[PDB]
């Protein structure tokens, strides 16, 4: 019949096709849905678009070099400034979304490497110094790719977050990352990962602005290495699409 | 209960369970008969000790201290908060999501301090302890009309006898304990960072309630925190580096592990 | 007036009992439950994933990426050895902060089979075949193939699936085994040696590396709660 | 109004609880819910996987 | 002869415990109870009565019956603002002393509905339309009627009928809210704006007052009682 | 069980819900769907906390004297009335005519004075509660036959163990506990005016059973009222202005709130 | 003669109570009477008012 | 019972009451009804919020004094600038709705004059 390599995902009026994936992750086992009337607890009217704010959003791309550490996303953050999603995240007071994480990086079969793509939900970060916190500007970054460190971030008061790769960040090993939803593009034989996450978070709805859920992370445990006469740019690509969002509040338009 | 092994025996087939594809994020489940024949052992054993509640349900102490009877320090002030003792900490923060009712016990030690009044004549002291919520008035003396307790809820210990202990349900305007928190206070994304955003379950004060006697007694207060009916989700990697703060998760970074003399040593 | 006696034990104050207490807030209106993803219900659910090795903790390697990479060349011979490491996965350097590692050394006894999954992160091209070995004790370590090939081992042949499964069997004397090191309960060996070769084309890398997750069996148990010797305090941080 | 319950013993008898207090929140711990569900974290993917099948055909 | 076990909290006073005690005056004979209008049962069926709102506390005027009154006068342009105040019934200045006010603080946490009845107490000639506006956070305050416009708004027309109803609903994250100040659970904010002007024929008054009454929706809830940081005693009164 | 509201769509029908006429002294219960569209929320939140034997049922200290085991004032008196503690008084007044039990319990606490009298041998003081109703004798000195007591309730306790509680029912040759009295003692009008023309619930006397050393103790008694099986008739507003005198309602008048700065202002 | 009856507990278990004491006025108090009525404060008025109706017609 | 100058009308977040007011004019006799699927000619899938789109937007006022000839006003243009409506006319190609025009102005027992509020469509000029 057919083979399970190939994969066709349609959203709204996008469509993403795989020629060398692997099986979809999905979450924990849950599949995003809407709000439930015996779990609401806003008593006003939501608005459901479910076509412009359901779609794929295709964001900035990073290249991939021999001493890349790896790189972090926010996703309520990455597509506040990318069309309706953006506008209505934007006029509203609280949003409730799952998301679809696809990421593509492709090489020929004389290249070799491996890339972690994990969805941690709740990355709080350490700060560089222990007095104080990290700044919203060093944190997030707003369609952009906030890059790791090889080496440990100075210990000299400032607000730059602790950018160090072997500890994520969060201060943990990051060998033990895998328990959160993860995926392996190896370039051997995967070519693209594809991840759902549901909408994790300990309240019914929350504020995007000052609360962002989940932290896409990408991590190159082996590094990329080819011989000369191969291309040297291979840059990475990553898709988010929210999936059954709504929203509750409507205020004055808030930046 | 823990599974049992089944009994195999050689095979030569074409479907093989240990080659799989580990790109997935799949844990390929291999019971040791697929590697290797196998005979039939029944498993009585129990993964009873495991369970959350049993991992979670002991008591701890979160943290502990000093008023004197006559002196500078006549009453303590506590802010009831979490992450200040490094061994109970580190076991909640395996779950990113925890929900737990409470039992605190108050473990009053009272000891004399050095002094030069003669004619000593100690008589039992009585400790009482308050539990201001969030907005209620504040003790700035340990004389004074808030230790009436009209409506907050207060303990009497005399000292000689069994400690005090009580039980508390789940408080929080949540629909659980948030243990990390990446978002500000502010939406304009300036001002506190971090889990110290959630943290307001009010503050905890302790006094003596008579002078016991002429020369000066220290008395010193250990506050233990029992979780029941517990549940957990969203699970978390362990630590792993040696916390700093109180309020935020700010650390110095650490190795991954320990290391060893070569990659073919089996010795530490 | 119902004449009792009190036993010996009263008036004291236990760590781990379970007791009834009066509740300082009576009548509360808990907030009710909601449906939360991931609701984990025991700790053999987190055992049971896998969880990166970091075998390559070798002096500075341990401050970088490189400590979960196990390096592989194309050599000029056949029979040399990878890499090895003994059976202790609460003890260790190896096997210490590994997730299952974290989680055993909060008990003190354990038991159950083990599952290496090894994976080969190398170019498209290069192919490979590799034996991997579980030696139990009685003797020292195996230094050479011709000793390692007589335990207990599983040819692997680096192809399309770029995934195997090492299954650590249960092969002991006692029920359960400490997570403490203890000579009397001994666990063994694991020793990965090179079968045939690396061969790989013209313009290609002729260094690979592997990478290796640990799990545990669908039979792991664990016991007596202990403190971890990990995390430490000098004074209440604030 | 007595409940009797089975005690943890080992393997190859019954105990009496009794509530006393109307809070609800005062009972003692239940320590008894050996259940599990490890589908969540292992094997969580769309696609279900025979175990001795070619991962990827 | 029963051998007990003293349990860990035993010979305690615990403020709020529930426990039977022995009567110092056995065999009394109460006085009988007789039927008394309005026995309440509950404090809720307190906050759900209407209570004045002092919204004009600016300086000298909380010492007269001129807090209570909001003053609205024939203006000379349109889109002007009349008053506004936060979403806060436990803290703000405005809502502390209202019935619904002194409920609040004695218990930490709050949830329901409000409704805000607005009288206008002009001349029987006046005519105005007024536009009643709650705008949830996410930004600041509304600063002109554009701006209030996109919030939850209800147009009131002054006619026969002097009484309009702005029911501030349930737009929250939490399912509770503190009554003490915290920005992780602010309210938002109730702003009035003249809709079209109030236009008065010759031989009236042009500046009138409009009064302000709250309460509490069927939906409302307190809990974890707290004492009121209102009253206070230097010494026993005597 | 706390309501729910209820889904509703968009209307256009003459009658309004949110028009209404605040002159006739009724309050228009409007839900949230009568001035804007709602969704269907279950609401499972409760009103228990609120129930006025909830409220009014927690401990709280009504007043507390001190007596000496040897001086000048070997034995305490006090007339038996609220209105002496602010935080209770004032939840009381909430109610004009209130209709509960009470139960009593008195923390004794002593403590040595400083002297010069040496070789201390301290020994268990007991101390000797007594309830003189409106027309018993009264004990005019420490030692006295009065404290036979062989009709009225006592209570002895001796220190070191758990606090004296009793129950006590309701005491009232009314039909409820009023709370305020607008009238005279005399029917001339003059006289007594207030409340405490309603007060004769008699008198509570304290002392030392055994002298417990040579040195001088001074011992302090607080006295707890705890509300049970109670009912409230006719609602009152709360009080706002703070208390002055405990025999009547003298006051000094207040504002009626905090002041800000204009009319327009968000913040306090 | 003992008295059985249920525990306040959360949303989305049976305690047991003995009276000891013969004067009536010992008992502990009775916390669970969530019973209201708040039409005499609220909507006193003596002629039936429909919400949505001219109050004053 | 009730009188018929009373009215409310309930729109997305919005209330508009009024206390003197005649009988409503529906349009042509029809109420504004969504594209059912016998008439539509884009095979793409619609987007509806129909609670930010549909609520009631208050314009800027104007004065109304002894010589004021008249005003006009453009339905599309004039909410082109305020709320979701306007984000949404601006990032899509094709629209589709009908509209409810509230015009308030007041004045006493002792003032005088006459206003024709009338909806043009397709007045070119
Ligand atoms: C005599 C005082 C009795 C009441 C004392 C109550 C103090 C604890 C309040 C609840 C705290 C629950 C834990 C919050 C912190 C967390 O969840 O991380
Ligand atoms: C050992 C003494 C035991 C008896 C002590 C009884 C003292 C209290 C008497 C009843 C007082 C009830 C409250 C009256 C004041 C009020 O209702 O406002």
């Amino acid at each position: 019949g057919y083979s399970d390599r190939v994969r066709s995902i349609t959203l709204g009026n996008s469509t993403i096709t795989t020629q060398e994936c692997a099986n979809v992750v999905v979450g924990y086992g849950v599949w995003p849905d809407y709000l439930k009337d015996s779990e609401a607890t806003a008593e006003d009217q939501p608005t459901q678009p479910d076509v412009a704010t359901c779609r794929f959003y295709t964001l900035d791309s990073v290249q991939w070099q021999k001493t890349s550490p790896g790189w972090w996303w926010k996703l309520p953050d990455a597509l506040s400034n990318l069309g309706l999603f953006g506008q209505n995240m934007q006029y509203h007071y609280l949003g409730r979304t799952g998301y679809t994480i696809h990421v593509q990086c492709n090489a020929s079969k004389f290249h070799q490497g491996c890339l972690l793509v994990v969805c941690v939900p709740e990355a709080e970060m350490g700060c560089a110094t222990l007095d104080n916190t990290p700044s919203s500007a060093e944190l997030l970054g707003g369609d952009a790719a906030k890059e790791f460190a090889g080496e440990p971030i100075a210990s000299g008061s400032n607000k730059l977050v602790q950018r160090v790769v072997y500890n994520a960040g969060m201060g943990i090993g990051v060998g033990n990352l895998t328990i959160f939803p993860h995926q392996w593009i190896n370039l051997r034989t995967n070519n693209s990962a594809t991840i759902v996450m549901p909408y994790t978070n300990s309240v019914p709805m929350d504020n995007m602005f000052r609360h962002n859920n989940i932290t896409l992370m990408v991590i190159p445990f082996v590094p990329l290495d080819y011989c000369p006469g191969s291309t040297t740019y291979v840059p990475i690509t990553v898709t988010i699409a929210p999936m059954c969002a709504e929203y509750n509040g409507l205020r004055l338009a808030s930046h | 209960r823990v599974a049992d092994t089944v009994g195999t025996g050689p095979t030569n087939s074409e479907a093989i369970p240990a080659l799989t594809a580990a790109e997935t994020g799949h844990t390929s489940q291999v019971v040791p008969g697929d590697t290797m024949q196998t005979r039939h052992v029944k498993n009585y054993h129990s993964r009873s000790e495991s369970t959350v509640e049993n991992f979670l349900c002991r008591s701890a102490c979160v943290y502990f201290t000093e008023y004197k009877n006559s002196g500078s320090k006549r009453y303590a002030e506590w802010v009831v908060t979490t992450r200040q003792a490094a061994q109970l900490r580190r076991k909640l923060e395996f779950f990113t999501y925890i929900r737990f009712d409470l039992e605190l016990t108050f473990v009053i030690t009272s000891t004399q301090q050095p002094s030069t009044t003669q004619n000593q004549d100690a008589q039992i002291l009585t400790h009482q302890i308050m539990y201001v919520p969030p907005g209620g008035p504040v003790p700035d003396k340990v004389d004074s009309y808030v230790w009436q307790t009209s409506t907050n809820p207060s303990v009497f210990w005399t000292e000689g006898n069994a400690p005090p202990r009580m039980s508390i349900p789940f408080l929080s305007i949540g629909n659980a304990y948030s243990n990390f928190y990446d978002g500000w206070s502010e939406f304009s994304r300036n001002g506190v960072y971090g889990i110290n955003t959630l943290n307001n379950m009010g503050t905890l004060y302790a006094r003596h309630v008579n002078t016991g006697s002429t020369g000066p007694i220290k008395s010193t207060i250990r506050i233990y925190f029992k979780p029941k009916h517990v549940k957990a989700w969203i699970p978390r990697p362990p630590r792993l580096c040696q916390y700093e703060k109180a309020k935020n998760v700010n650390f110095q970074p650490s190795g991954v592990t320990t290391t060893r003399q070569s990659i073919t040593t089996m010795t530490n | 007036g119902l004449p009792t006696m009190n036993t010996p034990g009263s008036c004291q104050f236990l760590t781990s009992d379970d007791f009834q207490s009066p509740s300082a807030m009576p009548q509360y209106d808990v907030t009710p439950e909601m449906k939360i993803p991931g609701e984990v219900k025991n700790l053999m659910e987190i055992a049971e994933v896998d969880s990166v090795v970091p075998v390559q903790n070798v002096g500075e390697k341990v401050n970088s990426m490189e400590a979960y990479q196990i390096p592989v060349r194309s050599n000029e011979g056949s029979g040399t050895q990878v890499f090895g490491f003994p059976l202790q996965p609460g003890y260790s350097s190896v096997f210490s902060r590994t997730l299952l590692g974290e989680i055993l050394n909060y008990y003190t006894h354990w038991s159950g089979s083990i599952k290496l999954t090894f994976m080969f992160c190398g170019s498209a091209m290069a192919t490979g075949k590799f034996l991997l070995a579980y030696s139990p004790p009685g003797a020292g370590a195996p230094t050479k193939r011709v000793d390692a090939m007589l335990g207990t081992h599983v040819v692997w042949d680096v192809g399309l699936q770029s995934s195997c499964v090492l299954c650590i069997p249960w092969i002991s004397q006692t029920h359960y085994r400490y997570v403490a090191s203890d000579e009397y309960t001994a666990g063994g060996f694991i020793t990965c040696w090179y079968q045939t070769n690396i061969v790989v084309p013209a313009d290609a890398q002729s260094s690979c590396y592997i990478m290796c997750f640990v799990s545990a069996c669908n039979d792991f148990s664990v016991r007596l709660l202990k403190d971890t010797p990990f995390i430490s305090q000098n004074s209440f941080f604030q | 109004g007595a409940q009797v319950s089975t005690q943890k013993t080992g393997a190859h008898i019954h105990y009496t609880n009794i509530n006393y207090y109307k809070d609800a929140a005062s009972n003692s711990a239940t320590r008894q819910d050996f259940a599990q569900d490890p589908g969540k974290f292992t094997e969580p993917v769309k696609d279900i996987m025979i175990k001795s099948l070619p991962a990827l055909n």
